[PDB]
């Protein structure tokens, strides 16, 4: 079993790549708890590994905002975010210090960087309306995760509204209100029908939300849309067997009349 | 002098175990002193009955040559009770462990009435002397028998400093009681009173002895025995005036144990002469004396350091052997006197013997060279050299230590079988000057050698290997046969450091000519004889001489010393040497006129390629360009004198063939801004001086070539000349915008290239800037360091046999070559190719990685790095491996003046090369320590050790390269490879290729797209080790430790893939090597798995 | 130099009349010869200091340092025909023997008969 | 085992043939493959391969699509292999690094189509072919050998043609002097601003690329006396220490 440091130096030796145990020997010298020398290993690990390997080099990143969110003070993390963010890839390293935030359980900064990042780049992705709008429903903010959306309208274009809007619909169907998800998704309902995906993945939402009369609301009023041939035997294989798994022979009767007329 | 004093005191501690172990001992010399208080004695006798007496016993008795005759007996023997003295060096305490053991001076002084007015004489003292410790070592055997102590202890007959004047008895012990855990000897010496005579008969100036020569091994022998407890009083004297003298006697004894300089004798043929007890007795004379106002040289004031330096500077710059020497009275100044004994001599005034007298001229000369370079490297304060002035057994491996060696097989025989097995004297008269045959042999052998050579060798040392002091109780000498003659030598080894300068030249000036013929011409005459000559040099003054017809495969010097020893030691005497000349050819033997028959140290073929480029250079200075040449310079392996083979004309397929000649312009500003259009003007520029040449001198010849060594700029293209003496040259533009461009690059790329982008920036200053500087300070050192170009040819050639320089560059080797050359540290200046290559072997093998950075300051003896400029080499060094923890690609750091960074010529070889280099460096020098230096040793060494690792696939291009490599290879007919060698460059050049040889271009890409996965090892230089024929070539390679087992596949595992688990793939092997036969099918021939 | 020569390297410049001049004058303000002072001795310092003698030699017989001199400094000032005209040794290092005939071509004087 | 023949994460296995070897009688050159796509229209309809053998160019896989569409008889038609750094030699880019002109994944092979359904047509033909060569190695579709290897790089070693690289020189430097030109006089004559403004450019300065890049790169005299206040501090610090 690796005990020792000249163990883990012969291992990181035998494989330089391996950011996995990189930072399993600086996670060793945080067993043995040196913050700094755990620094200095792992600008070692900077300049050793082949920066071709940007996984990894992410892993590296993973243990960087660890060191510096759980031990260091708050300047060196920024010093550290400052040098990733001139290194690596922005938005993503961003976001995963979102996720380390989030599972270290610190939201009063949280909130105010979360604004500061939309502020920044929040106007063309898409992982921080994500990551804000979850926090904000789990975080009981239903009113803070409403007004996101006229910051969300403002900022994205006609391109990406729909798709701003209908993640919001997915957030307030699973952990938030359903009415309100509704609302903001009869409007693309009447923007355009003739969209399947989103149809199906709202029927979807609708069921795992276990809606009975909504979910029967929609699946009788999908075919009063417009349904082509492949659109109708692929609806009626999500709702015969979302049934499945009397009123199976009441659609069986229309799953036949309307390849006739 | 801030940490040489702790440095001082760690060697200490290196030994500090001088209470301990030292009671035993001293507890069993108790005892024995006891037994030898209640020995009891005995009165007169006869030697015609004690000869009976020890014949009808199983101990026999020692003797001087010879025997004494009963016609000569008047001497009246006695057998007393001793006086016993436990005295000199365990005595002061000054104690060292060593493998073979230290010894307390014990002596059993004679009483006063078994003495008289002329015991100087005809060695009956001596006679007596070898009976009494006859009869005395009986009675100690038989009371060490009745006292039943045997089963451990066991004694033995050893001459005194291994000299037949007096044997003396070493107490040993073997394997409750048994000492087996210290010095595992201590000697019983037996001496004479003090208060016997005056010097006029003690002098080495008189003689009563039968037929006055001197007597000087007599009449210092038995002074020593008789008078030497004033230099007890002395040191203890001194020992109460100051305390650094036990320090100071034990760091001269590292120093020369380390030296190789016991206190046997130099006389005897063996090293040494100069012993450590004499150090002390020189040091203790002068901390009085040794100044010309016989001053007070040492204050007995100050530490151990200062009187160490002191005396080596004595013994260092002033004389004792020629001009001048030091008298001294024990018992009132010292005076130093400029006359000089023409001996090794200092002088008493109290004691009146020489006390240097067991050495010879030829070991003080060694030693005050010695001296002199260990002060010179104790001076210096650039950089601190303790553990290479200290802790260096350079006496272990003696071929290291001496630039070359010769044996001497001679069967003379018989002590009466003299005259007709030698040619030199015989008698009392020359008995007289000297002891023995071995002795007065060894003394001849000095002088014919320093006679025979001259200034052609620095220093001669002279042993006798086979020589056995341990002579058993029951025999009456050292009674061997040792292979041929009844002496005691195996054989007789005769070692030389050499003047490097004037060591091969092929003719000896001896003294002019005139009508009286002077008495060094006659000495001329007799000593040379039918060989010698007297010519007229160019000048027109005419001179004895004798010429020499030098050769490659050897040096003159062989040949010299096989006739000055053959006319006048013995005519069957048979030198034998082979290593000289196993790995003296072992260098590729350039085809050229009479090469074969021209030395080693010739550089002609070097000259005649400058001379060559010198026509070049006339011709592309005065035509005319658009931006005209500045300063065009070479920068090529044959420009400073390192290609592996001599640069014949026509030589296609050598890869240093084409030496790159670099050119910068003048400092125009038009030159444009981005690199691919820069370097496109460059080709513009080249196409357009190729275009002129072919216009006005078509004699020579041009062809393009593209560049691929500096990366991601695919059209760097230079030219190649193809000249009409026979060479070529490849030219290389630079231009004063090209670091400043690489600058640009570094500065404005992206914040993750950085590292890759300054490994092209290294590559790029390692090919144009800075190689300029090391071409021109290691050519300009190659003419004060005359060795430098074979041993780095050699190192070449056996790098390229144990397949290293597909991935390792020149200039490390030449560095490394460079490194005992200007670092002399614990060696001389090498002089010889043997001693050149197996001293850089030996500090490769020394060489660490973490603590051990290789700074050199390139200069020529007698400028170097300043202070401040070295603590930052050490501070680059330092901060740039604990950044590193271990190299994992900064494997070697060789800094000089021409490069503060040190990694400019080691960055990118792998870790397992460098590994494999340095262990088998150490291989190499473990089997030359344990198997023997020998003719076999030397090609078992070179061989290609394959080590069997993964693969081994081996190549056959159509043609054996050595008529168009340029190399005979030993062939007896030359006519054969004179027509052969295709000295007319050809027609059509789209030929070259196929005249030459592909596999290092194969083997380069090869490397580069499987860089991650396995490395590839090859032989480029295929005529010096591709068969007898020249024909094949290998490529070998390791396996990744990583891609050993089977490994799970993602996107960029980076390997050829055998997908035979769903996740986890091995490479195919049997897929890579047959892309690589599919690369090489006109190439490789076979593959070899395991 | 990169040996251990030293040398009192001189070098004599002149101003240049520009084209389309008028005035007759053509002087340097004083504060240009400062720089013009500076610049010359900093890269004749830089070409004695990257090169031995031989090389020294080699580079001042095509006459190749004045123009360098003059590419480097025209931006200043015009400068008319530029010189070194001195070069005095004040320091040999050694013989070197070896060197020497290095310089020239090899050698190795040998027999001629004896016949007495 | 040679009887698999789709790996984990959607890798094809299509592996080939080797040729006669004076040492070994084998036939199995690994390789992997995927369909994927990019926004660029450098990256449609693509496909992944990884371990791409050794210098199997655009001909090589004109040959290998050929006897593809000689066995299955489908529609492919191949263009270019994006990403050819097989080697180590064009990762960097020192012209985009440091110049004007040309402004601005890991041993792969990324070939692109003319036809999305040609692609589809190639990858379903792709997965049964990777079937067929796990169930027979016999009956296996295989791409044959006319080596550009040989053609170019065994003989490195070579005088280049004089007509070649001349005209390339001329063709170069004609394009070069040009853009090098209009950028010069560009940034000499760039005096409107959209607010009033007038950019200073300096004497004989080339581009606004390199004015941008160099001011990217370059990125008082008080008295400690004659003031009332401070005259009493220090009279202060006098009166105190």
């Amino acid at each position: 079993a690796p005990e020792s440091v000249a163990d883990f130096e012969r291992l990181l030796i035998g494989n330089p790549n391996s950011s996995v145990v990189w930072m399993n020997y600086m996670a060793f010298q945080l067993q043995l708890s040196e913050i700094e020398k755990a620094r200095e290993l792992a600008e070692r690990a900077l300049k050793t590994i082949n920066f071709r390997e940007e996984a990894e080099k992410l892993n590296i990143w993973i243990a960087m905002l660890n060191l510096e969110n759980t031990f260091g003070t708050e300047e060196t993390l920024e010093e550290v975010f400052s040098r990733a963010c001139q290194y690596m890839d922005s938005y993503t390293i961003h976001t995963k210090l979102l996720g380390i935030y989030e599972i270290s359980e610190k939201f009063d900064k949280a909130a105010e960087l979360f604004k500061a990042t939309a502020k920044k780049f929040g106007g063309e992705k898409v992982s921080i309306w994500v990551s804000w709008g979850d926090f904000l429903i789990s975080h009981n903010e239903e009113q803070e995760a409403r007004t996101i959306l006229g910051n969300a309208l403002k900022a994205l274009p006609k391109r990406n509204h729909i798709e701003v809007v209908r993640k919001f619909a997915q957030l307030e169907f699973a952990k938030g209100d359903p009415e309100r998800g509704r609302s903001l998704f009869e409007g693309l309902v009447a923007d355009a029908p003739k969209r399947i995906d989103l149809w199906n993945v709202y029927v979807d939402q609708e069921v795992k939300a276990k809606d009975k009369k909504k979910v029967e609301d929609l699946f009788e009023r999908i075919i009063t849309k417009k349904i082509t041939r492949k659109q109708a035997k692929f609806f009626f294989n999500k709702w015969l067997q979302f049934e499945e798994s009397k009123t199976i022979e009441y659609v069986k009767a229309k799953a036949t009349e309307y390849v006739a007329s | 002098s801030n940490i040489f004093k702790l440095q001082i005191d760690e060697l200490l501690e290196q030994v500090k175990l001088k209470q301990k172990h030292v009671l035993k001992v001293e507890k069993f010399l108790h005892k024995l002193y006891d037994i030898l208080q209640e020995i009891p004695d005995w009165e007169e006798k006869s030697l015609a009955e004690v000869d009976s007496f020890f014949k009808n016993k199983i101990v026999s008795v020692p003797f001087v040559d010879p025997k004494p005759i009963p016609q000569n007996t008047n001497y009246k023997f006695n057998y007393k009770k001793p006086d016993i003295s436990l005295i000199g060096s365990f005595a002061l305490k000054a104690g060292i462990y060593q493998p073979n053991g230290s010894s307390i001076d014990t002596l059993l002084t004679m009483p006063k009435e078994l003495f008289e007015k002329k015991d100087f004489l005809n060695f009956r003292c001596l006679h007596k002397r070898s009976v009494y410790l006859a009869y005395l070592t009986h009675h100690l055997l038989i009371l060490l028998k009745k006292d039943k102590l045997d089963s451990f202890l066991q004694l033995e007959y050893s001459y005194f400093d291994n000299d037949p004047l007096l044997p003396i008895l070493r107490i040993s012990c073997s394997k409750d009681y048994n000492f087996y855990k210290t010095r595992f000897s201590i000697n019983l010496l037996i001496g004479f009173p003090y208060k016997v005579f005056e010097p006029k008969k003690l002098l080495p100036n008189r003689n009563c002895i039968r037929i006055l020569p001197a007597t000087p091994l007599y009449n210092f022998s038995v002074l020593s025995s008789s008078t030497h407890e004033n230099y007890l009083k002395y040191l203890y004297k001194t020992k109460k005036q100051t305390e650094s003298f036990v320090e100071a006697t034990v760091l001269g004894r590292l120093w020369l144990q380390q030296r190789g300089f016991s206190s046997n004798m130099s006389h005897s043929g063996s090293l040494g002469g100069f012993g450590t007890f004499e150090f002390t007795i020189l040091m203790a004379a002068l901390l009085n004396g040794g100044g010309i106002n016989s001053n007070k040289i040492l204050l007995h004031g100050f530490s151990s350091y200062q009187l160490f330096k002191g005396v080596i500077k004595y013994l260092a710059t002033m004389d004792l052997c020629h001009d001048g020497h030091l008298q001294f009275h024990s018992n009132p100044a010292s005076k130093y006197i400029d006359e000089g004994f023409q001996t090794p001599t200092l002088f008493d005034k109290s004691t009146k013997v020489n006390i240097l007298t067991k050495m010879t001229v030829s070991s003080y000369q060694i030693l005050k060279e010695y001296a002199g370079e260990t002060l010179r490297m104790l001076n210096n304060v650039v950089q601190d050299q303790f553990s290479n002035i200290f802790l260096t057994n350079i006496s272990r491996f003696d071929n290291l230590k001496y630039d070359l060696c010769y044996d001497v097989q001679l069967p003379l025989g018989k002590y009466n079988n003299l005259e007709t097995s030698l040619a030199a004297t015989f008698g009392s008269m020359e008995r007289v000057k000297f002891i023995t045959l071995e002795n007065f042999l060894a003394h001849k052998i000095t002088n014919v050698a320093r006679y025979a050579l001259g200034d052609r060798i620095k220093y001669i040392q002279i042993e006798m290997v086979g020589q056995k002091s341990d002579f058993p109780i029951t025999k009456r000498k050292v009674y061997s046969n040792t292979g041929g003659n009844h002496f005691n030598f195996d054989f007789v080894r005769v070692k030389l450091i050499v003047n490097p300068s004037e060591c091969d030249k092929l003719v000896t000036k001896g003294p002019a000519h005139s009508e009286t013929m002077s008495t060094e011409a006659a000495v001329f005459k007799n000593f040379w004889g039918i060989k010698s000559s007297l010519r007229r040099f160019k000048d027109g003054s005419i001179t004895h001489c004798c010429v020499w017809s030098t050769s490659s495969s050897e040096p003159i010097i062989s040949s010299i010393v096989n006739f000055a020893l053959q006319k006048h030691v013995s005519k069957k005497a048979q030198i034998s040497n082979e290593t000289i000349k196993k790995f003296h050819n072992f260098l590729p033997l350039p085809n050229l006129p009479s090469s074969a028959k021209t030395s080693v140290l010739n550089l002609s073929s070097f000259f005649n390629l400058k001379k060559s480029f010198d026509d070049l250079y006339k011709i592309i200075f005065q035509m005319k360009l658009p931006l005209s040449v500045k300063s065009i310079l070479p920068v090529g392996s044959a420009f400073r004198y390192t290609s592996l083979c001599q640069p014949v004309p026509f030589a296609y397929s050598d890869p240093d063939f084409f030496q790159d000649v670099i050119l910068e312009f003048e400092t125009s500003p038009k030159w444009p801004d981005e690199i691919t259009s820069l370097e496109k003007a460059k080709t513009a520029f080249l196409l357009k001086i190729q275009e002129e040449l072919s216009a006005n001198s078509s004699t020579y010849r041009s062809f393009f070539s593209r560049d691929e060594s500096i990366p991601y700029n695919l059209e760097i293209v230079t030219l190649n000349i193809l000249t009409p003496e026979g060479y070529g040259f490849k030219f290389r533009v630079l231009t004063e915008r090209d670091e400043i461009l690489y600058l640009r690059a570094i500065a404005n790329a992206r914040n993750e290239l950085k590292p890759e982008l300054e490994a092209t920036f290294l590559k790029f200053t390692a090919k144009y800037l800075a190689s300029v500087r090391h071409t021109r300070t290691l050519e300009n050192i190659s003419h004060s360091y005359q060795f430098y170009s074979p041993v780095v040819r050699l190192f070449k050639r056996w790098l390229d046999t144990h397949l290293l320089l597909g991935h390792i560059t020149d200039e490390l080797a030449e560095l490394i070559a460079i490194k005992p050359f200007v670092d002399p540290a614990p060696y001389f200046i090498p002089g010889s190719l043997e001693n050149g290559f197996l001293k850089v072997l030996k500090f490769i093998s020394q060489w660490n990685w973490k603590d051990d950075p290789l700074i050199l300051d390139l200069v020529k003896p007698e400028e170097r790095l300043t202070l401040a400029q070295y603590k930052g080499i050490q501070m680059n060094f330092t901060n740039l491996r604990n950044s590193d923890p271990n190299g994992t690609h900064l494997q070697f750091f060789v800094a000089s003046k021409n490069d503060p960074s040190g990694i400019l010529y080691s960055s990118g070889i792998p870790l397992p090369i460098a590994t494999r280099l340095t262990a088998l460096a150490k291989v190499a020098v473990n089997l030359l320590q344990t198997h023997g230096l020998n003719q076999q040793t030397i090609n078992l060494l070179f061989t290609p050790g394959l080590k069997d690792y993964d693969f081994v696939v081996d190549l056959r291009t159509p043609i054996g390269l050595k008529s168009s490599c340029g190399i005979l290879s030993a062939t007896e007919f030359k006519n054969i490879t004179n027509d052969q060698a295709p000295s007319n460059f050809p027609e059509n050049l789209n030929d070259l290729s196929e005249k030459m040889d592909p596999t290092y271009q194969l083997v380069k890409y090869l490397n580069l797209k499987y860089k991650n996965s396995l490395i590839l090892s090859s032989r480029k230089y295929i005529g010096v080790n591709g068969g007898e024929k020249g024909d094949k070539n290998v490529i070998t390679g390791l396996i990744k430790p990583l891609f050993k087992g089977a490994h799970k596949f993602r996107v960029n595992l980076d390997c050829n893939v055998k997908p035979v688990d769903d996740e986890n793939v091995i490479l195919n092997k049997e897929a890579i090597f047959h892309e690589i036969a599919a690369f090489g099918n006109d190439m490789v021939i076979n593959f070899e798995t395991d | 130099t990169s040996d251990d020569y030293v040398l009192r390297i001189f070098a004599i410049a002149f101003t240049r009349k520009q084209a389309n001049q008028v005035k007759r004058h053509s002087y340097a303000q004083s504060s240009h010869i400062r720089a013009i002072r500076k610049v010359i001795s900093e890269i004749l310092t830089k070409e004695v200091q990257g090169s031995t003698l031989a090389q020294l030699t080699s580079k001042l017989i095509p006459e190749v340092i004045n123009k360098e001199i003059e590419n480097a400094t025209k931006d200043i000032f015009p400068l008319q025909n530029i010189h070194v005209r001195k070069v005095k040794l004040l320091k040999q290092p050694k013989f070197d023997v070896g060197a020497l005939m290095a310089l020239h071509g090899e050698g190795s004087g040998e027999e001629k008969g004896k016949k007495v | 085992i040679e009887d698999i023949s789709a790996m984990k994460n959607g890798f094809i296995v299509v592996p080939f043939k080797l040729p006669d070897h004076k040492a070994l009688p084998a036939s199995l050159h690994f390789m992997f493959a995927k369909r994927h796509q990019s926004s660029n229209s450098n990256e449609s309809d693509c496909l992944f391969l990884v371990n791409l053998p050794l210098l199997s160019n655009i001909e090589h896989m004109k040959k290998f699509v050929g006897q593809l569409c000689g066995k299955y008889d489908t529609v492919s038609h191949v263009e270019e292999l994006l990403y050819n750094d097989e080697f180590g030699l064009h990762e960097v880019d020192l012209s985009a690094l440091t110049s004007d002109l040309m402004s601005s994944p890991r041993n792969t092979a990324l070939l692109k189509f003319v036809d999305a359904a040609s692609i589809n047509n190639c990858w379903n033909a792709l997965k049964k072919y990777s079937n067929l060569h796990a169930k027979h190695p016999n009956e296996l579709f295989e791409w044959t050998y006319t080596t550009p290897s040989f053609t170019t790089f065994v003989n490195f070693y070579k005088p280049l043609d004089i007509d070649y690289l001349k005209e390339d020189i001329h063709t170069h430097m004609a394009i070069f002097e040009q853009r090098e030109a209009q950028a010069q006089e560009d940034v000499q004559s760039s005096i409107v601003d959209e607010d009033g403004f007038t950019l200073v450019v300096g004497k004989n300065t080339k581009s606004l690329n390199s004015i941008r890049k160099k001011i990217l790169n370059k990125n008082k005299k008080a008295k400690k006396d004659f003031y009332r206040f401070q005259v009493r501090e220090r009279k202060k610090q006098e009166i105190n220490q």
